RNA sequence: UGCGAAAGCAGUUGAAGACAAGUGCUUGUCGUUCGUUAUAAAUGGCCU
């Protein structure tokens, strides 16, 4: 007779990292610049800059990939575009899994999901200029140690590769 | 959704899952300045209870102000009670009523509940 | 056909203004409204208007970033203390300049100014910048965008007009000059491009009450580029 | 300052044209001024309200 | 709430609700231009 | 962002006898002018229309007063033995008085000269004189012959109708609103007899007993009449034929009765009631006839009026005196060149398509404490709280702020005795009132906290704390008063 | 008195290509009447162009290629230079340019299949075959002293016979290269020589608020179509079903089954636009192809819009409501009504 | 929030925010939009974080 | 810190490691740990 589901969402998520300062912020602005994406904790919301309303919502529990990856994992980065490759997005959570969606239209049930090989490393932080794009990670006084390993994809192999780059 | 955040009241839109308004229902340095070192002790008035008659138009806030440390009058809290009304249109209720330490002085208010539709056609409330 | 047979204006016409690409002219006056006409030459419609309240209108101008030619704007001002700008149809995206970021004392109006061009040489983008007339010999330069306080110029004695000059360096390079005269007639030179230093001073001989100064031949505000080699 | 206040100036010549404009012209109190990138449109506005638009056959 | 159903909020502060042809190809030219 | 909130000004709970809207706009007929006649003036009435000048019947002689200038404009002294009335005509052309020796004369208003027309009522005295409200010709005279004989303008040597019936002096007549065929008079008898003009007439209807004799009566809307005699004023209903209410709030016997609707008052209709106790007062009619305000004169008031409601102008309310005294209130009421250069500030963009607005509205310039307040200047915020012809409560407020804001003791460091004596003036004054009592508590204390060594070295602070010490001995008593008090009813209850 | 100096539907009825001055050069442009395509895809603004980049060169007569026909959708543009264009929208290019040795302005064009066909203000026939690129003949024929206007009868599958109008419609023959019949036409010149069906040709001229409907094998009037106010464009339905013309007043008037007192025969179905707040906005083109009505309409200045309503259900007099701006208050999606940022909270004011 | 200008060492002011600025960026080619993250440090209970989409033209909320 | 009423009723504030300064000793410190329910003070104040 009765049923338990969840409605509304939840709060804004962030880089909790004490660390790291001045990029606590996740969310990010399209090239276009007409509409901003916030990771939740719970879901993936874009926002229409010009009508200030949310235009679309992509909701963990209804995807399957995301259910069981996400219900623990947080969004460390949001790349626009897609990495491997108008509408894509490239999520990097901690653990390392990265996941291509697309908003701006129904999100598809099997996104291209992969997964960067990492030792007893938990991702901190990616980013990129110009095709090249370099991975920040954390291993262990009480202070974490960081490392930065350079990011590229194989086609043939369809495969993150890591190469050691600093410590 | 109406949220008794401190000093202030968060509406919330869980059909749509946004936030619609934030009202500022008490006195207190809330927005006036940005408190800092030792004015950060300070502690704005904590809205206890708030509830709706049932017809809807009617607002009832309880609220409680705390005096400020190392003072003669530093441990008597001020109990404040409140009735607001808005339009349905209008997005801002407006304060209509204010009764300062009701049932006594210093004698909380725990409980409010709004009254039934039957007695005067529900704008009525019970304060215990 | 008179472009303002289509709908008359109620005060005296205090600036006009050609779109650098589409056939469109602008208008305004202390009417404190808007107009754009659709000039074709034989019936000149109007295609919109928009009333600015309590904001007389002193100069107007379209405004074509040189680099994104998707971008358009217009820029108005009045003997206010603040500038408006308009995005380009239900609603109006305007936009309020109100903010000089401690300068407020040596600009009290920006009834006067005109839009340009910079290439921050470092980095090789372009923005537009929106000069402005202070009090005693001062130009304010802002951002046109961000609306940020960039530089400042100034002159010895009453500002009276200045004008903009664009000067080639090589491919995809250009400075952008800011020539000014005072009411005696000297005029200076600054390099926008070099935070504002002088580059040269000269006097216009038998110049006495000198009142408006304007460049022409080339690049300016009635003849903008669309590509960074039109300049 | 008056009505009809207006001249157009050849260059490099600098020989103010003769012919235009006239006594007949209508400019009022020319108090706004305006070319067009192409096509060699003048409008000229004036105290009245009105601005009026000549055309140059040489652009 | 007051229809049927009743609402309950989370400390993740999460909101769970408790109830009961040539012509085409040209239309597509045109609008990617 | 958001704009700066506004300092509230501290409010303390209301106390009793609070102002309210009635007493608030009856308070403004403030400007008073005593003249002084030569005999109690009797009656009172206003020009129905424009310029709505009111006349006073003195002795032997009617005077009209300008609404403007307040002042006697025309004077009618050709009656030989005094006169009774001076009601105007619905119109108010005309003016109609009586005389002691019986004769009603009515005169063109504005024209004291030209007599229109003279009628010998009766041969004993005519007291009142009314025109018919609905209809012009139609003219109403009362006498103590007890016969309230129904005049005609254009036929004056015999009444259209003669109403009769009275045992005593006849000296109201009322005629009821949207029932012309109606004729309501009261007499000394205590009884208020209504009579049909369109029947026969001679006989009452039915009388209405008010059991006193009756001074005025008053039709206040089509259905119900208000009557004025012996201690008290009663209204009464015609359809059911009985007293909807009653008021015995006067002490002597009610004089005349005036009633004005739809004026820009609060109230919507107010009746005004002379009391010959030296009060006239105000009744609203749609709160069951409650009191709303009164004026206390020197003697007697034998009549009262109010400006009509469309007095287009001051207001006036008038007041007379057996003494003579007549009391007045009053609620008073470049180049061408350059403008064709500017000539757009007019237009409010009713022919644009897109009307866009910003500006912000202007707000009250704020005081020289809340602009210290506001830049964080809290010991000079202390100062500006004590200030000669500083209001009381403001001077609270600043005071409660800085508390709020938890800055007592930074707003006392830099000071003195010649600084702070201020402050403990105020407090010496400010220790007394219930409202402010906490508060100086609250900094009393810290200042002694603060400055105990400054204390010692200046005499004149430790006068200071003397008296003071002996002001709140002095509110300890009557605080401890107060308590016996309430132990003393809660016996009783 | 309007902008649109030429206007023209496609066969199809979805495409309007529509000839406009910017300044001193006109610019001809194509835009999608449908307001959505069939995929779903909403319809957007094409701000695409062709300008002509001299000032005297107008455009006088323009013509779709049928888009069916032809792999390229293309539009044959008439020009006063005395050559006609090919423009193939897509490119925003003109692919060919089809040239009369003589330097007279176009008067009009038809088009079937392979056959192309001009009319100089030399009164001189041309023909023109797309495929080849080439000019097969060019003849001038005694007792047409103008020609104001050319249609080719749809005869089979090639050109038998040509209507072509001055003050008086006539009927030539290619082969024999002289006329056949000659029908008495209007006062003024004719402005319209459309072919409903077989047999049954309309005519209309410049200034008249009368159409004439002639058949082509006898040669008398059949009926007189009368319309409220002057005639600016017309456009039939499959076979006589129904005719729409665009009245200069700015109004559409719709004739039921014109080919079945009936002698002269009134328009039944009158449409208009007007917006909410009372302007009247002229129509300046219209297609009616079984039973959708397509209704286009300028705002701003040169914006075209468009509206497809079903004539059948709609009652006799009809005037479409619109919304315009006007004194609209300018609502920013981040202020409220009072100009407060809707980020800031509201403050506490008792 | 202070807008330093370092050429002069000046200092522009967005003041009365609705929490305490935990994080500042400037979010554009050409600093078009500022973003801000909020706290509202009242609520000890939780961590109540408020996003921030300011225009740099005006410096009004674009989106919150 | 626990309980409670708001008043209060009971109970806490320990140990190690490391660094700095003065002279192995003394004091102060901790983006170090274990365990227990467990003054401030860089001239530094809020736009149009
Ligand atoms: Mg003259």
């Amino acid at each position: 007779q009765y049923k338990l589901s969840v409605v509304s969402g939840g709060k804004p998520a962030l880089n909790n990292l004490s660390s790291v300062t001045g990029n606590k912020n996740i969310a990010r602005l399209s090239q276009d610049q007409r509409n901003y994406i916030i990771p939740f904790n719970n879901q993936i919301k874009v926002y229409s800059v010009e009508t200030r309303q949310c235009v679309k919502t992509l909701k963990f529990a209804n995807n399957s990939l995301l259910s069981g990856i996400f219900l623990n994992e947080s969004i460390v980065k949001i790349l626009l575009g897609d990495i491997t490759v108008a509408h894509l997005i490239t999520v990097f959570t901690n653990n390392g899994h990265v996941i291509v969606l697309n908003y701006k239209g129904k999100l598809v049930e099997s996104p291209k999901h992969f997964k960067i090989s990492l030792a007893d490393e938990k991702l901190a932080n990616v980013f990129h200029s110009e095709g090249n794009y370099r991975i920040l990670t954390t291993f262990k006084n009480s202070l974490q140690s960081y490392r930065l390993y350079a990011l590229t994809f194989d086609d043939a192999k369809k495969q993150f590769e890591v190469a050691h780059q600093a410590e | 959704l109406y949220f008794p955040h401190i000093s202030a009241v968060q509406i919330f839109d869980f059909y749509k899952n946004e936030q619609v308004n934030y009202q500022y229902l008490t006195s207190g340095v809330n927005n006036s300045m940005g408190k800092v070192r030792f004015e950060l002790n300070l502690q704005d008035p904590i809205i206890t209870d708030l509830k709706f008659t049932k017809d809807g138009q009617w607002m009832i806030t309880y609220e409680i102000e705390y005096p400020p440390n190392d003072l003669l009058s530093s441990k008597d809290l001020t109990h404040i009670l409140k009735f607001w009304t808005k339009n349905d249109n209008e997005t801002n209720w407006n304060l209509k009523t204010k009764v300062i330490n009701p049932h006594g002085i210093s004698v909380p208010i725990t409980k409010i509940l709004p009254s039934p539709r039957s007695v005067n056609n529900s704008q009525g409330c019970l304060t215990a | 056909k008179d472009a303002n047979a289509s709908h008359p204006s109620h005060s005296a016409i205090q600036s006009l203004s050609f779109h650098p690409s589409k056939p469109l002219l602008l208008t305004g006056g202390y009417d404190k409204t808007l107009r754009i006409y659709h000039i074709d030459g034989k019936t000149n419609h109007l295609v919109t208007s928009l009333h600015l309240v309590g904001s007389p209108i002193q100069t107007c101008t379209f405004y074509t970033s040189l680099s994104n030619q998707n971008q358009q704007n217009i820029f108005t001002a009045g003997r206010r203390r603040y500038m408006h700008s308009w995005d380009l149809s239900q609603t109006a995206k305007i936009e309020k300049f109100s903010r000089l970021y401690g300068h407020e004392s040596t600009q009290r109006s920006f009834e006067n100014f005109k839009v340009a061009h910079l290439q921050n040489s470092q980095t090789n983008s372009v923005h537009g910048i929106v000069l402005l007339q202070g009090n005693n010999g001062w130009i304010n330069i802002l951002h046109s965008t961000s609306g940020l306080w960039l530089m400042g110029c100034k002159i010895e004695g009453v500002i009276t007009d200045f004008c903009i000059d664009y000067q080639p360096i090589s491919r995809g390079k250009f400075r952008t000059i800011l020539i000014a005269v005072n009411a005696y007639g000297e005029v200076w030179e600054f390099d926008l491009n070099k935070n504002g230093h002088v580059i040269r001073r000269w006097k216009d001989q038998g110049g006495v009450g000198i009142t408006k100064i304007q460049v022409g031949g080339g690049t300016t505000t009635t003849c903008p580029a669309l590509q960074i080699s039109k300049i | 300052a008056v009505k009809d206040a207006l001249r157009l100036v050849h260059l490099p010549s600098c020989s103010v044209f003769s012919n235009w404009p006239t006594s007949g012209t209508p400019l009022g109190k020319v108090t706004s001024v305006a070319f067009s990138p192409s096509g060699g449109l003048l409008a000229v506005g004036n105290e009245q309200g009105k601005v009026r638009l000549w055309k140059l056959n040489h652009y | 709430n007051y229809d049927t159903d009743f609402i309950f909020l989370d400390i993740e502060s999460t909101l769970g609700v408790v109830g009961t042809s040539n012509s085409d190809i040209f239309a597509e030219q045109l609008h990617k231009l | 962002s958001t704009a700066r909130p506004r300092i509230i000004t501290s409010k303390a709970p209301l106390l009793p006898q609070q102002t309210t809207p009635e007493q608030r706009y009856w308070r403004q007929y403030t400007s008073a002018q005593l003249v002084k006649e030569h005999n109690s003036v009797t009656h009172i009435s206003f020009n129905p229309q424009h310029p709505h000048d009111f006349a006073v019947t003195s002795s032997t002689r009617v005077q009209i007063f300008s609404s403007r200038t307040r002042q006697v404009i025309k004077t009618f002294s050709r009656f030989k033995d005094v006169v009774y009335s001076a009601s105007f005509r619905s119109d108010g052309k005309l003016l109609c008085a009586g005389d002691a020796t019986g004769l009603v004369s009515v005169y063109d208003s504005y024209n004291p000269r030209t007599i229109l027309l003279s009628i010998n009522a009766s041969t004993h005295p005519t007291h009142v004189t009314k025109f018919h409200t609905q209809d012009n010709k139609i003219l109403a005279t009362a006498s103590d012959d007890r016969v309230t004989r129904l005049w005609d303008i254009s036929n004056a040597y015999e009444p259209q109708l003669e109403l009769t019936g009275a045992t005593d002096y006849v000296r109201t007549l009322s005629f009821i609103p949207a029932a012309p065929h109606l004729v309501a008079t009261g007499s000394y008898d205590g009884l208020i007899r209504l009579y049909d003009t369109r029947s026969s007439g001679s006989t009452p209807i039915y009388s209405l007993n008010h059991d006193q004799p009756v001074e005025n009566v008053i039709a206040v809307s089509p259905t119900q009449i208000v009557s004025c005699g012996g201690n008290n004023f009663k209204v009464w209903d015609l359809t059911s034929n009985k007293k909807l209410y009653e008021r015995g709030n006067f002490n002597k016997a009610v004089t005349c009765l005036d009633y004005v609707e739809n004026f820009d008052s609060p109230m919507q209709s107010a009746l005004i009631a002379s009391s010959l106790d030296g009060h006239v007062k105000v009744f609203d009619p749609l709160d069951n006839f409650q009191v709303k305000f009164g004026w206390k004169f020197s003697g007697p008031v034998l009549s009262c009026a109010v400006s009509p409601s469309t007095a287009q102008g001051n207001r006036h309310l008038v007041a007379g005196l057996s003494s003579g005294l007549l009391a007045i209130r009053t609620k008073k009421k470049k180049s061408n060149n350059f403008q064709r250069m500017m000539r757009g500030s007019e237009y409010q963009g009713d022919q644009e398509h897109i009307i866009h607005n910003d500006k912000v509205r202007s707000q009250r310039r704020m005081r020289a404490f809340e602009r210290n307040i506001n830049q964080f200047k809290w010991s000079e915020a202390l100062d500006n709280a004590f200030v000669p012809g500083m209001a009381k409560e403001l001077t609270l407020t600043v005071l409660q702020e800085l508390r709020k804001r938890g800055k007592v003791r930074v707003a006392l460091y830099g000071r003195d005795e010649s600084t702070l004596e201020p402050l403990l003036n105020w407090c010496l004054k400010g220790i007394e009132d219930v409202r402010s009592a906490s508060i100086v508590a609250d900094w009393v204390a810290v200042v002694l906290e603060l400055y105990g060594n400054t204390l010692e070295s200046s005499p004149v602070l430790q006068e200071l704390m003397i008296d003071l010490k002996t002001k709140v001995r002095h509110e300890i008593h009557k605080s401890k008063e107060a308590q016996r008090i309430e132990g003393m009813l809660q016996l009783l209850t | 008195d309007s902008p649109v100096l030429q206007s023209a539907y496609d066969p199809s009825g979805q495409y309007l290509c529509y000839v406009t001055v910017a300044l001193d050069k006109q610019r001809v442009g194509v835009q999608p009447t449908q307001r959505a395509t069939s995929s779903g895809v909403d319809t957007v603004w094409n701000e695409n162009f062709l300008y002509l980049e001299d000032s005297k060169l107008k455009v006088t007569c323009l013509k779709w290629v049928n888009l069916a026909s032809s792999d390229t959708v293309a539009i044959i543009l008439g020009m006063n230079n005395g050559e006609i264009w090919l423009y193939s929208v897509l490119a925003n290019e003109v692919t060919y340019k089809f040239t009369t040795g003589n330097s007279y302005e176009i008067k009009d064009i038809d088009l079937m299949g392979n056959q192309l066909w001009c009319i100089d203000s030399s009164d001189a026939f041309y023909q023109f075959d797309l495929l080849q690129f080439k000019l097969l003949q060019h003849f001038r024929i005694n007792n047409c002293v103008q020609l104001n206007k050319l249609t080719i009868v749809p005869a089979g599958d090639s050109v038998a016979q040509l209507l072509v109008a001055s003050h008086s419609i006539s009927l030539i023959d290619i082969e024999e290269k002289k006329v056949v019949m000659t029908f008495p036409g209007h006062v003024s010149p004719v402005s319209t020589l459309q072919v409903i069906t077989n047999e049954f040709f309309i005519s209309g001229a410049e200034g008249d608020r009368f159409l004439n409907v002639y058949d082509i094998h006898s040669g008398m009037t059949k009926c007189v179509l009368v319309a409220e106010s002057d005639i600016k464009e017309l456009s039939h339905s499959g076979q006589a079903d129904s005719i729409a013309v665009t009245t200069e007043d700015g109004s559409l008037e719709i004739f039921v089954d014109p080919l079945v007192g009936n002698k002269s025969k009134k328009s039944s179905k009158k449409i208009q636009i007007v917006s909410k707040d009372g302007r009247k906005v002229p129509i300046y083109n219209a297609f009616i192809n079984k039973d959708l009505l397509n209704v286009s309409w300028l705002q701003n200045a040169t914006m075209p819009y468009f509206k497809n309503l079903q004539w059948r259900e709609i009652p006799n007099e009809y005037t479409v409501e619109i919304s315009l701006n006007w004194n609209n208050k300018n609502k920013s999606a981040d202020r409220d009504l009072h100009g407060k940022d809707l980020a800031s909270a509201t403050n506490y004011v008792e | 929030m202070s807008l330093w200008q370092l050429e002069t060492n000046s200092q522009q002011f967005l003041p009365r925010l609705n929490g305490i600025i935990i994080d500042c960026q400037v979010l554009g080619p050409q600093g078009n939009y500022y973003s801000l993250i909020l706290q509202m440090t009242e609520n000890n209970s939780n961590s109540d974080y408020q996003f921030l989409l300011l225009n740099a033209s005006d410096l009004t909320s674009k989106l919150s």
